[PDB]
Formats: C-alpha cells, structure tokens, sequence
C-alpha cells in the first residue's frame, strides 16, 4: 500500500513503511480507531474554516 | 490581493493583520497557535512598532469579534537578508493568548516530507490579505483571498530579475491579472487537503503586482518547519 494512491486513505499525514502505510494527524487531532481519520480534540482545530456557528 | 474574491465569513480564520502606529494594516501574518503568529522578517522593518489584529474581515467596521494583541517576543530568522529577502520568516510570540472563535483559528503546520510530496504537488494554494487591489492602488478594506497555481522553479528563475533561492517558491500567473501585492506580504499561503488547510508559504515579494511575465514570490515554509517548531519552543 502506498501514500501515492489516495494518500494511503489517510485524512492527513501518510508515511510508507515496508508493506504498509501509517497515517497521522496535526496537533489538535487524534488519529481515529480505524487508523485513517483525524478527529479534532477541540472546537477550533487547526486548518478548519469556522463554519459551524457555536 | 489583485483579483480573487472577498473572504467569506469563517473562511480565512488564520489571517492576522500587523497594524502600525495608528491601527493601520501594513502586513499580514498567519495564526499558528494561541500565542504564535507567523510572518515575514521583512515586515519587521516596515514599522518601528506594531500590534497584531485577529478576527478582522472589514477594517472600517467594528464588527465586535476582532481582537488586538501586543507582541512579547520577535523571533526573526538569523539569516534574513534585506537585499534578496532570503530567509524571509519570523515568528511573533504574543503577550496574551488568542481566544479561538468565529474567524479566529490557527492554520496547521504540516509534516515536512508529506508537505513536499502531497501539498507542494497540488495544482494550487490560497493566498489572502488586506493588501492593494492593483499594483498602484490602495489597500482593500475587506479581507480577500485568491487561488494561486504553484509555478515550477525553472520557470520561476527565468522570469525573475532577482535571485530565487531554495527558501523561496513562485505562485500565481504568467499573464492573468491576479496576484498578491503590497500589504499582503507576511500573510498566509495555505494549501487545502481534504478540507484542512496547511501552511505552505509566507507572502514575500514580487516585481510589481500581477505583472505579465512575473510571479508572486513566497517563503518556502517546508524549509523552515523545524525552525518554526524550535521558535515556538
Ligand atoms: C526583495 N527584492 C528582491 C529586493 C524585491 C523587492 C520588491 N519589492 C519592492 O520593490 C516593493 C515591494 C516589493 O516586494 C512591493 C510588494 C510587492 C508585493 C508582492 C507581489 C506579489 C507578492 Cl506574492 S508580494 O508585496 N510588496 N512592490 C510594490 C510597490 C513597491 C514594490
Ligand atoms: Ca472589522
Ligand atoms: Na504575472
């Protein structure tokens, strides 16, 4: 599996290992249990437009 | 910003504005965290003293969500060179923390290798600011954004009267009349990846604005990701 196809299915960072991809996330996010998605830990995570009025 | 469009509500929340001795914007910045702003080192020489405004979209309207923050520490790159604008990067630590809210949120710092393989290889990034709306024009009272294509380094160098170092990259258009401009410098160049925006550049310089055969020149943030992390402690 490769980061060059669909970013290894990672929401954010993808890195290749020998025979796999590993996903990771920016500060303020936690990698989901599925190992792919990045879940914000707060209401103003980095890099997200502020579109939901709180 | 020449061309482009006004930033819609909530769409440019990482934009900061450096304001000189009179509450007037002269450069942009990017919010990195509650305490840190990213800007260009050259902006530090454009005003004796300055403060940082966040949350602003219209400089002639006190909307209510804006805040001004004083600067506690200036961290300039120790290799910044005024003649070439090489190493054109600085971080500001604020005296008081930003409260994230509508129109006020940080942009993400990417991991370097992934930024190089995945962000810098995108077709476009986005640049934003309150700068001039044409080369010899006035600053915009409204925050603008603009999608700018990445421009290959070879074409970048040939086009330029000035050296393009490996701490710089080109973005924008050959002849299409859209670019950043004076007053945008220091502000964000971000690249979208699955609805998350990552810092990829700092608006640095150009020869005029939106000139035929010239591009916008940006500080290459991937070269400085380790430097930024150290500067933020
Ligand atoms: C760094 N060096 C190699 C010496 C080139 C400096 C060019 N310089 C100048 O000579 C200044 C300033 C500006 O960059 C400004 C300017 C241009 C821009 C940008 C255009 C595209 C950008 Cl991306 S930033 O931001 N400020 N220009 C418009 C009015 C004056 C002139
Ligand atoms: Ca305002
Ligand atoms: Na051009």
């Amino acid at each position: 599996k490769l980061c060059s196809l669909d970013n290894g299915d990672c929401d954010q960072f993808c890195h290749e290992e020998q025979n796999s991809v590993v996903c990771s996330c920016a500060r303020g996010y936690t990698l989901a249990d599925n190992g792919k998605a990045c879940i914000p830990t707060g209401p103003y995570p980095c890099g997200k437009q502020t579109l939901e009025r709180r | 910003i020449v061309g482009g469009q006004e930033c819609k509500d909530g769409e440019c929340p990482w934009q900061a504005l450096l304001i000189n001795e009179e509450n007037e914007g002269f450069c942009g910045g990017t919010i990195l965290s509650e305490f840190y702003i990213l800007t260009a080192a050259h902006c530090l020489y454009q005003a004796k003293r300055f403060k940082v405004r966040v949350g602003d979209r219209n400089t002639e309207q006190e909307e209510g969500g804006e805040a001004v923050h004083e600067v506690e520490v200036v961290i300039k790159h120790n290799r910044f060179t005024k003649e070439t604008y090489d190493f054109d990067i600085a971080v500001l630590r604020l005296k008081t923390p930003i409260t994230f809210r509508m129109n006020v949120a940080p942009a993400c710092l990417p991991e370097r290798d992934w930024a190089e393989s995945t962000l810098m290889t995108q077709k476009t990034g986005i640049v934003s600011g309150f700068g001039r709306t044409h080369e010899k024009g006035e600053q915009s009272t409204r925050l603008k954004m603009l999608e700018v294509p990445y421009v290959d380094r070879n074409s970048c160098k040939l086009s330029s009267s000035f050296i393009i170092t490996q701490n710089m990259f080109c973005a924008g258009y050959d002849t299409k009349q859209e670019d950043a401009c004076q007053g945008d410098s220091g502000g964000p160049h971000v690249t979208r990846f699955k609805d998350t925006y990552f810092v990829t550049g700092i608006v640095s310089w150009g020869e005029g604005c939106a000139r035929k055969g010239k591009y916008g020149i940006y500080t290459k943030v991937t070269a400085f990701l380790k430097w930024i992390d150290r500067s933020m402690k």
